[PDB]
């Protein structure tokens, strides 16, 4: 049921990550969101329906470049 | 290279609240320098970017991962404190 | 480090929505969840998050907000 998604986004200036958390946890189906990774550069998203390829094309839209790095299912 | 994940740090991680807490470290690495990590399940399997590629990552109950990675990667895992 | 639990009245279209977004935002914030079987219990870690500015955001935008933990 639940999916988990990874993106890193690029540090561009002036709170990208903010902005792309804010992004991030708006889209539906969202269940959680954190900011992870060696970088602190990385937002880990959990929930349901949530497509990940319209989630970087808006991340790309709106704030600045991201890439997807993971996708993986959490119903263990 | 064996790589000595027991000198390694631990990934800056969450666990999320509404799913089971996952099992296993991994950590990343490009030529030897750790490029990143964080934390997968074991007996699972997850796709994940590897440098260029996606790679269909699956990992055994002791946490060892197996891919086709490509050329100067590779993700290793590692049972993460009491599991 | 701070974690603030927050119960949000979210009983409608786009509910989770709005609040996720408006706690996402705030400065400081390194994770939101929501939690209970109902989801309506918000848990936001991070740093220098102001418990009563968030809440004021939240009653003003989504709905009835009570604030729960502060640790
Ligand atoms: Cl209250």
């Amino acid at each position: 049921l639940k999916q988990k998604i990874v993106i890193k986004v690029a540090m561009e200036g002036n709170n990208c990550r903010s902005k792309a958390m804010a992004l991030v946890a708006s889209t539906g189906g969202v269940d959680s969101v954190a900011l992870v990774g060696d970088l602190r550069d990385k937002i880990e998203v959990v929930g349901y329906g949530i497509d990940p390829i319209k989630l970087i094309s808006a991340l790309r839209k709106k704030v600045g470049d991201a890439e997807l790095l993971q996708v993986s299912q959490a119903n263990k | 290279r064996a790589i000595d994940l027991s000198r390694e740090r631990d990934p800056n991680f969450f666990d999320h609240p509404g799913i089971p807490v996952p099992e296993c470290f991994w950590f990343m690495f490009k030529n030897n320098v750790r490029q990143d990590a964080g934390t997968c399940y074991s007996s699972w399997k997850m796709d994940m970017k590897v440098g260029p590629n996606w790679v269909h990552i699956k990992s055994d109950d002791n946490c060892n991962l197996s891919g086709d990675f490509p050329p100067g990667w590779i993700v290793l895992g590692k049972k993460r404190p009491g599991f």
